[PDB]
Parts: structure tokens; C-alpha cells; sequence
């Protein structure tokens, strides 16, 4: 996953 | 191998380079050595080897093949379309 | 001069043999399906240029029609042909 | 007298008779051979289906002449 | 026997080149069976990587990487040049020997052939074709009938 | 002879509707082999299935559980301890 | 739209003098006269014997051009002299312009070409049965007011009946009848013996006599008469007076059905002679169009052959077990049937006294000019029998040539290829969908410019011949044309 | 051919939320979208990324 | 895989052994621990007269004829 | 190339064992 | 790393992707010549790499029978589409950009909602392949391309093709396209032709403007070289590209 | 040889395409003579040839119109009842042996119990 989520 | 081009009339590609039926055969020798090697191992295996136990005779039934292939398809030939999983 | 060929027609026909080359002929074209192409070819022919005369019809027909004849018919009953030539020409 | 009946599969089995034997009795030999109940059989030779009550002879059938073997496909 | 490849004498001389002698027929039956699927599983793979190509006539690449993908081992050693014999060979028939050795030193410079550089020209102006410039003349006429068909113009 | 050449050729009495043929017209007035061998369709031994613990084991749990809920007695196979090593087996099916 | 060279000709004694040249132009190439230069005699070869004979053969005299002397079949007899000219170098042409003789009669197919106008004259009813001979009758042939009142008068075909296509409506299991119903009138052998009237001998009416209800079947068809279904309907209580089953209730046999209506035919024509004639040899029209001959051959281990028997058949049942296992042709079919067996049954041979298993084959001692077949498409098991639903191809020609006894008997000989080509044509096929216990009968016809009909019961429309190929035949039906 | 018609329509018939009523509205997927027109930048306007 | 080559082993029984060489085949694990299970065998690369003759006979083939 | 080939192949005995494979 | 397979520009024209068998999408400016970016969320080879009509967004096809939609901001995939039984071959997003057509060698095809990640319509036929695949501006009509070599053109509503264009003799067909207006497509084979079809012969639009199967207006042969795309201009004209010279 | 071959073929193959067109021309002209608002011919309920643009009788690709361009029954559709439009089942026939208007469907069976009268 990417960092923000 | 004449038969060689025979198989590649079933899939319409009639433009062979001459190398592949070479090269085919060859691994095909090298595939099935690999597996009725293993197979053997596991018909001595049934035969209960250590450093001197009893004897080695040989017999290699279809199910030791088939035990010798499946081990090998574990870790290769990509297997049916894992569809559910995906 | 250019009586080679009705001479040559005329043994044919006499000796019996211009039957059974025109007989294997129409026998093949048949079987390969070409008699019942040329008639649907004709059908059409006459749909296309709304006309039935024969004159007109033909002209769009027969280059067609001698184009179908299957290339096994034309070089068998060809072969037949130069066979029985072969045999009377020098 | 032999005749013969060329079967379902067209193999031609051999069946000893007399000019005077009925269908049905034909049929009963021809069931013994390849396990087709009579009622079953349709027996055919020169263009009829043999009837029971009939004999060999009321249809001409002769020394070595073939009778043909079929079932029946019934349609609406 | 079952399929394609005998298995009297193709299994047979893998297994009895092994050093083994019982291998029971339909077991070989059997073993014919597997490895005509793996032929057919890795030419259908290498085939998706010809038509990627966008070629026909299928190069070894082709099937070294139908390999690679299998997580299968790869197989070195086939050189496009230095072509095949296939000579024959008989004994009291088998058809092989390879007599294409016995090098001792080389010493051969590679050619460079010219950078891929493009050549347009014009073709098919408001529907006509011109034979004029690097185009065809009617020679289709000749071409194989299954192959390039159609022509309406 | 070529019977199929042209329509039946015939014309219709004006007094009874019959169909007349002509001649009856006035009195009514009055190698490869191998190629096709060749289709043997071969197959393998054994195939893998990609199949992971978790995937199926969540799967049958909530399987088990809507079983036991709603109506052993869920959709299970059936396998003898002879003869396996066989590709497909038999199912129970019982509700 | 008529040729108006012809109809300034046609005024009196100028067109009875063209009556008379297209009658005796067309004579030398009618099958059924004694003026007829090809096509009396037909041996080993369609064309043999006559075609060819140097006194008076149709190649030399009508086939040959008289100012280039080529043999082309494009020719045409002139029909005011003795000339004959071809088309492709125009010499037929060539001929009108220099001596204004412009008709010229075709020499393949006897048609009418004005070379005025550039085009064969079809359009003229009188032309077209001239040459049949009823130039002569015209006058009580044709439909006018001074026929109608006191003479039946002859009209051409209704354009939707021309061709007799109509549909036979369900009621409640008729399938198998409308579907063999459709082949008969469609038989080309059939409908010109019912159209030429030979029923003329009959018993009388369509309530009694399965034959009159067949020909008021065709009346109905190809003609105007009481109502659309009334001769199907006359056919149901004609057959359920002879034979309650077949007689549509219930679900029957397509072959079954096919066999009954042609036994029935048989027996009309045998009630109507004066006197019992022999059957066979009988010269009815089921036994002079439908009827062949097997040879069963009986061959000993000396290859003594005999002693040989010859079976009549109005058809051939084929297996189709082999086959749908393997390459599915009708051919391979054919090559089962005629396949040698060696026997379960006593033989001993009268020269050489061996008791070894004999040799038995079935090959054809005589072709018939419609040739039916019926496939096997069943089997039987363990108490049970079940339907061969495998599709077999079957060719739009069909080649009896390796079917045919003494063929197999000079294969390796000096006489070796002695039996010619005899090709059939397909004109109807029969199918069923359904198991062997229920299902569906349809009929596929062929006819006259090649066009291709398919019935099922009400429902009548045109189809392909590559639809009509891929259908799951039961039953064949095959023509004579070489 | 057939087959798959009466496989799908025992099918929806057995999906309890499928009736008789809209079934045969899924067997309408055999008509086709009408013959529609391009945007031109006449009337209609541009849309934002 | 060990339950399988233990239902190999022609009894119907419970799976030991079979995962130590499993482990030391498959995957290169090994265990030098409680089972005692080797190959035995070289593997020898000649049966009976006629393999070695093939090989001679494609070694003429090579040299010579 | 395909007519030749499979005469080729009935050069060898196995068109036999070819033939069997249907 | 590997063979490039497929390339695609960025609208603005600036950018430009380039897909691989090395399990690499990759971005390259284009004033300077130079990269910027990796991308790496695939198992096996990416066969074809399509940006949005608009832009931000792309997509890619691979040998792993599943498709990956982008963006370029992120790095890693955003949805993951999966319904294929085999290799997805090539991927194409419709002039709205809300919808992604796979083509696969299961001689099937496919539609997605890129939001929804699961199959809105699927269609099948085509005994063979497919290659590539096209849309025609106005949203109705998918064109289908494969080794089969019959173009067959789709409906998106029906499911079944509207069309079914026959030519092209008996070999691959690589790349095809459709006009400005939907007016005309073009194919593109690997029979050393290019074949213009019309488009409106028989469907909801009949254009006929009258005087092997018709809806084929002309062939243009050349010189015994595959072809392998087209690109429409602006104008009336193409713009092709082949190989192989004599 | 060849050329003479040839031109003995062509000779042949000429006169066999002039003999089939010459046929055609004649039956089509009398068709058109004979009818003048000739749509369709007598055919058969058997397809003929493939249809063409001198396709006769209806010919429907999708197999549910007859050679009148009318449906026959060739959908199974309907509201559950009094489906087909009314094909067979909502026809009758007047029986002459017992005066009544029988179902059309049902005059086989009718026929074997009114005719044993």
C-alpha cells in the first residue's frame, strides 16, 4: 500500500 | 525428428527454425530422466535406502510416476487458471 | 494451318475417347460441386443486372465459371487430354 | 435351409430354417443370437418389413438370401 | 499404444539409457502421455510470445523464455548460425550423429550491419495505388490463393 | 435424365384443377488416413491447483456455518481408501 | 418482352413449318426415339456406343461447326437449312448476317435462339411443347372462351403452386408422415407418373384408395382443388383404415412410413391390372424406380464362388457404429456394408470338400434410379436400446462405382477398372431430433435451379445447401444422373 | 443454442428476485442502442480531469 | 506430499519418515536427526549389451563411419 | 511439404502404430 | 530490463510509458529524454500499456491473466481486474475513460467499470486469439482483432457483435483503428495488406451510397511487408508503419 | 501439345458454361413472362440455394419466417398461455364423418374414434 490510505 | 514437425502441423505454425525440435527433444530427455529418477527413489522407498538394509529391485508402477511428476509440477509448469484465488 | 485441332477433335471423337474425356469431365464438376456454383452464379447474375439475356448473362458468367473449375479437374482431365495427343502428334 | 441376417453392428450372423417357418419364429432365433426382444425387431427384405403370422416362403426368401435387421426411431 | 511418440523405443532408450529394465508398458504409455502435453504447453506459451513479435516464423528466444516463465530451467547452447545435420548412422538406422567439432582456434571479426533508419513514401493517394513508386504491380494474381485475398479497389 | 434441369413442366385443366403432365394433356381432354488418425488429444498425469489454507479454510468455515444454521451434512466429497490417486471422486450430497 | 422476329413468323403455315423444324431438330436428342443420335445406349459409360458413330453421331453432325469444323458444344442448327454453327468465333452469327437465316436451335439442349435480338426464346408456351409433340393439339390445350364452353382448356401453374411447395399442418403425431410425404411429391419419377395420369385405371376415390389420396396430395399442391389439407387429411383415413399406427396417433418410424406408402402403391397397381402380373419381375412405378439388386456372394477357401444369391431391396440399411467412430462419412459407411465377413455357419464346398468358414460380401447386382438409405442410427445394450446420434457427412454427389459386384473381383486383374462412375445426385434428406423413443421428423427437398426446402410440418422455407450438410441424416435419397 | 436458453431460464428461474415478468427483459439483450451523435463543442460543454 | 508418498508406501497407515525425505528432496532441507533414509543406489548408467553398442556404434559414426 | 511428410512417415514401419493412434 | 512490448504518449505530449516483460512500467519525460519513474505491481510480462483520453490515469496487460489500472502520481496500482482464464493480450479504455476493454487468447473479451474492478459485459466467438482493439468515438462499437483474421465489430449494449467483417486471407491481424466521426475503420494484418472497411453497411446507421463478403471498400497490397498499426491524423488521411522492406 | 490441350479443355469447359446459362436464361425469362410480379417462385419448403439478390421466397437468417415473410411458430414465447400466436393448436378442421369442428392438433385422434362409428 501507499503511504497515506 | 520428422514426427517433430508432424506435432507442430497441429498448432498452424509452419515456420519452424529448425533448432526447436532439437532443443525440444533434448529437454524432453532431460525432463523425463529427472522424473522416473525420482520415481525410482520412491519404489525403493515401498521397498523397506540406508547404509545396507536389504535390496534394490526394480518394479515402477504407474503411481510412483505419477508421485515423481507432482512433486515436480509443486514448483513449476504453470498450473490451471487459479481464478478464485485471484 | 489452324485445321490442327478440328482434325485432331475428329480422331477424338472417332476413336471414342472425346466421350470419355467429356464424360470424366462433367463427372468430376459435378461431383466437386461446380454445375450447382455455376447455376447459383447464374441466378445471381441475373439479379445483379436485373436481365435474362443470354448475351448479357454469359459475358458476367463464363469468365467466372471457367475461373472455379478446381485446379485438380482442370490439371486431370488437362493431363487426360495431352495423354491421348501424346499419342497421334509429332 | 441357411440364410442369413445382417445384423445392427452389419455383421451377418447364419440362421438354419425351413421355406416354411413364420417371422416370429425367425425372430425368437434371431433374439437367442443377439438378445433384441421380437417385438423390437423390424426384419426387412426386398423393401418389406417382415410380418408375424408369415412364412419364409410367403416372401421368397431363399437358400443364402440376406434379411436386414433394424430397431425402430419413433417420432411425432 | 496411446499417442504420438512410441513409447517402445522413445521411453525406452531414456529409461534404458538410464540403466534401468523394468519399466512396465503402460507406465510408458502413460510417460508419452505427460511429456506431449509439457510439448504442447510450452509451444502455446512461446506462441504468445511470438505473436508479440508480431512475427511467424518462431526463433529460439521464443522458447527460451517460454521456459524462463515456467519457472522452469533454461537450456544454453543453440547458436542460429552453424547450421544442422542430422546425419545418419547404423548398427545390425538410429539416424544420429553431430560431426561438427574439432575447432582449435578462432579468430573472425562480426560484420555491423547499418542502424534500423525508416523510408516513407506515398501510397494510396483517394483510393488508387500507384505501381509507380516502391509499391506492387498485379503479381497478387499470383500469390496462393488462401493467402492475401480479396480485391475490390 | 437431369431431372432437376428445369420445374416440373405441366399445366392445370381449367375444368378440375388437376396437374396435367403434356403426354397426358389430349387424353384428359377426352495417405489422409493418418491425418485423420491423428487426433490423439494428449494429456497429463497430475495437475496443480493454486490453492492457499487461508482462502478455504475461511470458505468452509462460513460454509459449515450457514450449514449448520439453515437446515456430515454438508457438500462433501467422497474418497476410498482403495484405488485413489484417481483426478476426480464422487460426491455425497447429503442435505 | 417476346421476341418479335418470331411472333412475325407465327401467323399460319410459317409457324407450322418452325413446329416442324424445332420437332424434328430436338428428336435426334429425345432418350425416348428411335432418331435419337446420343443417349439410347448406356453400358460402362453414359455416353458410349452412341455420341460418337461416324455415320450420324451428334458430335460430328449438330456438335461440329461447318465453317471452322471445331467439336464445341456451343452450336446451333439453323432452322432454315441444314447448317450448324458455333458461338465462339460467331460463325452461328456469321451465318444470319450473310444469309438472313436468324433462329438456330441449340444443340445440347434443343432451346431457341433469335440472333436478332441476341437471345433464346423461353418465353413462348407453345415453343416450350412444341417440341414434345403438341404443336398439333394447341387449339383444345389452350385456355379460351370457345374451349371453356364446351371442353376442358389448360392453364399455366398458379405462381404460388408452380413448384408444389406447401406445408402439411401437425395433427397430433404426423411428423413422420409429413416428412416422407414432402419427399414423394418432390420425386421427380413420382410426380410426372401421378401428372401423366396412370391412375386413370383406379377403383375410383380419395376415401378408399391410399393412391388417390396421394395424387389428390399433388392436385392440391401443384394445382387448385377442394381445400389445402384435404388430401392429407384423405391420406390419415385411408391409412387408419389399413393400419391404425401409422396413421399419425402416435409417434412411428420415418422408414417404416416410407416402405408402408410405397407397398401401398405396389398394390394399387396390382389390383388395377386385368390380370396378376409376376412381382418381381412387377413394371410398377415402385419396382421400375426403386427397386435393385444385392448379390450376396457365398466364397469358399478354394475361391470357388458359389453358390451366389440375388436379393431384391427398394433400399439400404447402413450401420453408422464403425463410422461415428471414426473419420464420419457415408462412403465409409458404404465400404462396411460391402466389407467381406467370415461366417459362424456350416459351409461345405462342393469342389475341394474343405469345412473352413466361409467368406460372405454383399455388393449391388443392380442399381435402381432412385436410390433410398436409411441409416442405423440405433444400438443395443444391456436391456436397452438408445439412438446413434453422430453427425455422418454426406456428399451433395454420391459415386456407386466401388460398391457394385465384379468390381472387387477384377481388382488385381486384367479387368481391373472395368465398372465405370455412376453418380447419383442428392435430392432429399430426412432428419430426426430426439432419442430413439421420442422425438421430430423433418424433411429437407431439393429441386430445379439448385435451391434447397426445408419442411417441418406447417413451416416451409428456403435453406442453403452448406445448412442443408451439416444436418444429422437418417434417411438419403439419391437420384441417377451419370 | 437452445440449450443455453433453457440452461439461463431455469436459472433465473431459480433466482427468487428473477420472475417471469423481467426475465424475459434479460432476454432482451438482442436490441441494440439507437444511432446516437458526437458531442460537437456547439452546445455541450467541456468536462474538468 | 508426505501423506501421499505414504499412501505409496501400499498401506494404510500413518505418515512418518515420508516428511524428512520430502524435506531433503524437494526443497533442501535436510534433518540429521531421528530417520535414516539415503538413496543406495549410484545410479548406474549401463544395463545389458545393446545401449553401450548404440554408443559405440554413434562413436564410428563421429570418428569414421 | 504435408503430403511428402506424412509419406516420409510411412517410410518408416510406424505408420502401423501411427495408425493405431485415432 | 526486457523486450518492450508495448509504448504509449501522453496527450499533452510531453511524457511517455513503456511497458516490458521485466514486470516494469516505466515514464520518460520528454525535455530532457530521460526518466522519471518506476512502477512495479505485476507477477509476469506486460504485453500493452494505454494511457486515459484525458490523461493522469493508464493501464497495462500481462501474461499473469489479471490487468492493473494506474495512476501516475502513485506508484502503486490503484484496482486490480481479474477475469481471464489466460494471458490478457491487450487492454483500451472508451471515450469517456470510465470503462477498460480486455482481449484475451481465451478467445474471449471483456469490459470493466475501472472504479467497480469486476466484468460489466463479456463477448465471445472469434475461434482464435485476439491482438488488438479499437473504439469508435461515439460509444457503441468495439472492434476485434485476432489470429482467426475476421475483424468483428461489437455492440457494447447487445453483447453480440453487430458485424462480422470477412477478408484479410488467413493470418494475424496486428492493429486496426477507426476514423475522426465513426465513418470508417481500417484494419491491419500480417498478410503484407491493409484493408479500409466500412462501417455502416448494415447497422443502426445504414449508409450505403451504392451506384469473401462486402463492408469492404478497398485493399491497399504492399511490398511483401507485415504491417503493424495505423494512426488517423487529424485529417482525411492515415499514417502507417510496417517492416521488412523487399 | 499443351496449347492444343488446352484449347481442346476450353472447347469443352465453353460449351458446358454456355449450355448451364443457356438453361438459366431460358427458365428465368419464362418465369418473368409467365409472371410479370414474380416475388417468389413455387420452390420448396427445403432451403435452395443460399439467398442472393434473385433470391425468390422469403429467406430469413434468423429461421423464423417462412417463404411468405410470416411466422410460423419459430418462437416459444407467449404469457404462459395461448402462446405461439395461435400456430396449430388454435387451428381446426371440419370432420366430414361427424360434422364438428375438431382442433387441428387433434385430428389424428379424433379420427380413429369418430371412424369407428
Amino acid at each position: 500500500l501507499h503511504d497515506e490510505d | 525428428v520428422r514426427l517433430l514437425h508432424l506435432i507442430f502441423a497441429t498448432q498452424n505454425i509452419y515456420s519452424y527454425q529448425d533448432h526447436v525440435p532439437l532443443q525440444l527433444m533434448d529437454f524432453a530427455y532431460r525432463y523425463t530422466t529427472g522424473t522416473l529418477q525420482d520415481a525410482t527413489i520412491y519404489s525403493d522407498h515401498a521397498h523397506a535406502s540406508n547404509a545396507g538394509n536389504a535390496g534394490t529391485n526394480a518394479q515402477l508402477t504407474t503411481e510412483d510416476i505419477r508421485l515423481a511428476i507432482a512433486a515436480r509440477t509443486n514448483y513449476q509448469f504453470k498450473p490451471v487458471p487459479p481464478k478464485e484465488l485471484l | 494451318v489452324q485445321h490442327l485441332k478440328q482434325q485432331i477433335q475428329d480422331v477424338l471423337v472417332e476413336s471414342g475417347k472425346y466421350d470419355e474425356l467429356s464424360n470424366f469431365l462433367r463427372s468430376k464438376l459435378y461431383q466437386v460441386g461446380w454445375t450447382d456454383e455455376i447455376n447459383r452464379l447464374t441466378q445471381s447474375i441475373v439479379t445483379n443486372e436485373a436481365k435474362p439475356t443470354f448475351s448479357n448473362v454469359i459475358e458476367r458468367i463464363e469468365p467466372k465459371a471457367m475461373d472455379i473449375v478446381p485446379e485438380h479437374i482442370k490439371t486431370e482431365i488437362l493431363a487426360k487430354i495431352e495423354e491421348f495427343l501424346k499419342d497421334v502428334v509429332p | 435351409m441357411q440364410i442369413f441376417v445382417k445384423t445392427l453392428t452389419g455383421k451377418t450372423i447364419t440362421l438354419e430354417v425351413e421355406p416354411s417357418d413364420t417371422i416370429e419364429n425367425v425372430k425368437a432365433k434371431i433374439q437367442d443370437k443377439e438378445g433384441i426382444p421380437p417385438d423390437q425387431q423390424r426384419l426387412i427384405f426386398a423393401g418389406k418389413q417382415l410380418e408375424d403370422g408369415r412364412t419364409l416362403s410367403d416372401y421368397n426368401i431363399q437358400k443364402e438370401s440376406t434379411l436386414h435387421l433394424v430397431l425402430r426411431l419413433r417420432g411425432g | 499404444s496411446h499417442t504420438l511418440w512410441s513409447p517402445s523405443d522413445t521411453v525406452k532408450d531414456a529409461a534404458e539409457s538410464l540403466g534401468i529394465f523394468n519399466l512396465n508398458e503402460e507406465a510408458a504409455k502413460n510417460l508419452a502421455m505427460d511429456i506431449e502435453y509439457r510439448i504442447h504447453e510450452i509451444l502455446d506459451q512461446a506462441s504468445k510470445f511470438m505473436r508479440h513479435g508480431k512475427r511467424r516464423t518462431l526463433h529460439t528466444s521464443d522458447i527460451d523464455r517460454a521456459l524462463k516463465v515456467l519457472n522452469l530451467e533454461p537450456l544454453y547452447g543453440y547458436d542460429v548460425s552453424r547450421p544442422l545435420v542430422f546425419k545418419e548412422a547404423l548398427v545390425g538406422y538410429v539416424d544420429d550423429d553431430e560431426v561438427d567439432f574439432e575447432k582449435l582456434i578462432n579468430e573472425p571479426l562480426p560484420k555491423v550491419p547499418r542502424f534500423s533508419t525508416f523510408t516513407a513514401h506515398w501510397l494510396a493517394i483517394e483510393g488508387v495505388q500507384p505501381a509507380i513508386p516502391q509499391n506492387p504491380s498485379p503479381n497478387d494474381i499470383k500469390n496462393i490463393l488462401p493467402i492475401n485475398r480479396g480485391s475490390m479497389e | 435424365k437431369d431431372s432437376l434441369s428445369n420445374p416440373l413442366r405441366y399445366r392445370i385443366c381449367n375444368n378440375c384443377d388437376r396437374p396435367i403432365l403434356q403426354s397426358c394433356l389430349s387424353k384428359h381432354i377426352k495417405h489422409q488416413v493418418l491425418d485423420g488418425v491423428a487426433k490423439s488429444y494428449p494429456l497429463p498425469l497430475e495437475r496443480k491447483v493454486i490453492m492457499p489454507a487461508r482462502s478455504r479454510s475461511s470458505f468452509l468455515r462460513m460454509r459449515e456455518m450457514f450449514a449448520g444454521a439453515i437446515l456430515l451434512y454438508s457438500r462433501t466429497a467422497v474418497i476410498d481408501v482403495d484405488r485413489a490417486g484417481d483426478y476426480y471422486f464422487s460426491v455425497r450430497a447429503s442435505p | 418482352d417476346s421476341c418479335p422476329h418470331l411472333k412475325q413468323i407465327l401467323t399460319s403455315n410459317a409457324k407450322d413449318t418452325v413446329y416442324r423444324n424445332y420437332g424434328l431438330a430436338v428428336n435426334v436428342a429425345l432418350a425416348l426415339k428411335l432418331r435419337n443420335g446420343n443417349i439410347p445406349l448406356y453400358k460402362t459409360s453414359d455416353g458410349s456406343k452412341v455420341e460418337y458413330k461416324k455415320l450420324a453421331r451428334l458430335r460430328n453432325k449438330a456438335v461440329r461447326c461447318r465453317e471452322c469444323l471445331e467439336s464445341l458444344s456451343c452450336t446451333y442448327f439453323c432452322l432454315q437449312c441444314s447448317h450448324v454453327g458455333c458461338w465462339k468465333n460467331g460463325h452461328a452469327s456469321a451465318h444470319t448476317k450473310s444469309t438472313g437465316h436468324v433462329f438456330g436451335i441449340d444443340s445440347q439442349t434443343g432451346y431457341i435462339f433469335c440472333f436478332r435480338c441476341g437471345d433464346y426464346v423461353g418465353d413462348q408456351r407453345l415453343e416450350f411443347i412444341r417440341q414434345s409433340k403438341q404443336g398439333e393439339r394447341t387449339e383444345p390445350i389452350m385456355n379460351n372462351l370457345g374451349t371453356e364452353t364446351i371442353i376442358d382448356g389448360s392453364r399455366p401453374p398458379s405462381l404460388k403452386a408452380s413448384t408444389g411447395l406447401r406445408g402439411f399442418i401437425n395433427m397430433g403425431a404426423t411428423c413422420f408422415m409429413s416428412s416422407i410425404v414432402q419427399t414423394i411429391v418432390h420425386n421427380p419419377f413420382v410426380r410426372d407418373y401421378f401428372l401423366s395420369g396412370y391412375h386413370a385405371k383406379c377403383t375410383k376415390k380419395m376415401d378408399t384408395c391410399i393412391t388417390c389420396c396421394i395424387d389428390e396430395i399433388f392436385k392440391v399442391f401443384y394445382g387448385t382443388d377442394e381445400t389445402k389439407g384435404y388430401g392429407p387429411t384423405a391420406l390419415l383415413t385411408a391409412a387408419w383404415r389399413v393400419k391404425n399406427s401409422l396413421a399419425g396417433y402416435s409417434e412411428q418410424d420415418a422408414h417404416e412410413f416410407w416402405q408402408f406408402l410405397l407397398d401401398e402403391i405396389h398394390k394399387s397397381d396390382t389390383e388395377l391390372h386385368p390380370e396378376l402380373d409376376d412381382t418381381s419381375t412387377c413394371r410398377c412405378i415402385t419396382h421400375k424406380t426403386f427397386a435393385g439388386q444385392l448379390q450376396s456372394t457365398v466364397t469358399c477357401e478354394k475361391c470357388l464362388h458359389s453358390k451366389n444369391t440375388v436379393d431384391p431391396m427398394l433400399d439400404l440399411s447402413l450401420e453408422i457404429a464403425k463410422i461415428s467412430k471414426d473419420k464420419v462419412t457415408l462412403n465409409d459407411c458404404l465400404d462396411l456394408f460391402t466389407s467381406k465377413e467370415k461366417l459362424d455357419s456350416m459351409t461345405i464346398c462342393s469342389h475341394c470338400k474343405k469345412e473352413t468358414t466361409r467368406t460372405k460380401q454383399l455388393l449391388v447386382r443392380k442399381l435402381p434410379p432412385i436410390l433410398a438409405f436409411q441409416l442405423k442410427r440405433f444400438e443395443h445394450s444391456a436391456s436397452s436400446s438408445t439412438k446413434i446420434e453422430t453427425h455422418v457427412g454426406f456428399p451433395l454427389f454420391l459415386d456407386m462405382e466401388p460398391y457394385t459386384v465384379s468390381e472387387t473381383l477384377n481388382s488385381n486383374e486384367q479387368g481391373r477398372a472395368s465398372w465405370g462412375l455412376m453418380t447419383y445426385q442428392l435430392f432429399a434428406i430426412v432428419i430426426h431430433i430426439g432419442s430413439v423413443n421420442t422425438g421430430h421428423y423433418i424433411c429437407i427437398i431439393k429441386n430445379r435451379d439448385g435451391n434447397w426446402f426445408k419442411f417441418d410440418d406447417s413451416r416451409i422455407t428456403l435453406v442453403s445447401q452448406d445448412y442443408v450438410s451439416k444436418s444429422n441424416a437418417y434417411l438419403l435419397y439419391y437420384i441417377l444422373c451419370q | 443454442a437452445a440449450d443455453l436458453n433453457r440452461i439461463v431460464l431455469e436459472y433465473l428461474n431459480k433466482k427468487g428476485y428473477h420472475k417471469t415478468e423481467s426475465m424475459l427483459r434479460m432476454e432482451s439483450s438482442h436490441i441494440p442502442a439507437p444511432p446516437t451523435n458526437i458531442p460537437t463543442p456547439q452546445t455541450t460543454n467541456i468536462s474538468r480531469p | 506430499f508426505a501423506c501421499r508418498l505414504a499412501k505409496h508406501r501400499k498401506v494404510d497407515n500413518i505418515d512418518m519418515r515420508d516428511v524428512q525425505l520430502h524435506l531433503e528432496r524437494n526443497w533442501n532441507i535436510r534433518v540429521p536427526g531421528y530417520a535414516s533414509d539415503e538413496i543406495r543406489s549410484v545410479r548406474k548408467f549401463q544395463p545389458t549389451a545393446g545401449y553401450n553398442q548404440k554408443v559405440q556404434g554413434v562413436a564410428i559414426s563421429k570418428s569414421v563411419n | 511439404y504435408e503430403r511428402l511428410k506424412r509419406d516420409i512417415l510411412a517410410l518408416p514401419v510406424r505408420e502401423r502404430r501411427r495408425i493405431k493412434a485415432i | 530490463s526486457g523486450a518492450v512490448y508495448g509504448v504509449d504518449f501522453s496527450p499533452d505530449n510531453r511524457y511517455l510509458i513503456s511497458c516490458s516483460e521485466d514486470k516494469t512500467v516505466r515514464l520518460w519525460s520528454l525535455d530532457t529524454y530521460t526518466c522519471l519513474v518506476s512502477y512495479k505491481g505485476h507477477s509476469s510480462s506486460v504485453w500493452d500499456v494505454k494511457f486515459s483520453p484525458m490523461g493522469h490515469y493508464f493501464a497495462t496487460a500481462s501474461h499473469d491473466q489479471t490487468a492493473r489500472l494506474w495512476s501516475c502520481d502513485h506508484i502503486y496500482p490503484l484496482r486490480i481486474f481479474a477475469g481471464h482464464l489466460n494471458d490478457v493480450d491487450c487492454v483500451e479504455f472508451h471515450p469517456n475513460s470510465t470503462y477498460l476493454f480486455t482481449g484475451s487468447s481465451d478467445k474471449t473479451a471483456r469490459m470493466w467499470d475501472i472504479a467497480r474492478g469486476e466484468c460489466v459485459r463479456v463477448f465471445m466467438g472469434h475461434s482464435g486469439a485476439i491482438n488488438c482493439l479499437a473504439v469508435s468515438p461515439d460509444g457503441r462499437w468495439l472492434a476485434s482483432a485476432g489470429e482467426d483474421s475476421v475483424v468483428c465489430l461489437w455492440d457494447i449494449s447487445t453483447g453480440r457483435r453487430i458485424k462480422a467483417m470477412r477478408g484479410h486471407g488467413r493470418s494475424s491481424i496486428y492493429s486496426l483503428a477507426f476514423s475522426r466521426e465513426g465513418t470508417v475503420l481500417v484494419s491491419t494484418g500480417a498478410d503484407n495488406s491493409v484493408r479500409v472497411w466500412d462501417v455502416k453497411k448494415n447497422t443502426n446507421s445504414p449508409s450505403a451510397q451504392p451506384e469473401a463478403t462486402n463492408d469492404h471498400m478497398s485493399v491497399y497490397f504492399t511490398k511483401k511487408t507485415p504491417v503493424y498499426t495505423v494512426h488517423f491524423t487529424r485529417r482525411n488521411l492515415c499514417l502507417a508503419g510496417g517492416v521488412f522492406g523487399g | 501439345s499443351e496449347v492444343m490441350q488446352e484449347t481442346i479443355w476450353d472447347c469443352l469447359m465453353s460449351n458446358i458454361l454456355r449450355q448451364i446459362v443457356i438453361n438459366n436464361i431460358l427458365q428465368e425469362q419464362a418465369l418473368r413472362s409467365s409472371i410479370k410480379a414474380i416475388s417468389n417462385d413455387d420452390q420448396i419448403s427445403l432451403k435452395e440455394i443460399n439467398a442472393q439478390r434473385l433470391k425468390f421466397v422469403k429467406d430469413d437468417k434468423d429461421i423464423f419466417n417462412h417463404i411468405n415473410g410470416k411466422r410460423s411458430e419459430n418462437k416459444y414465447n407467449g404469457t404462459g398461455a395461448d402462446a405461439s400466436n395461435g400456430t396449430t393448436d388454435t387451428e381446426y378442421f371440419t370432420c366430414l364423418n361427424c360434422d364438428r369442428k375438431i382442433a387441428g392438433n387433434r385430428f389424428a385422434s379424433h379420427v380413429d374414434r369418430c371412424l369407428g362409428g
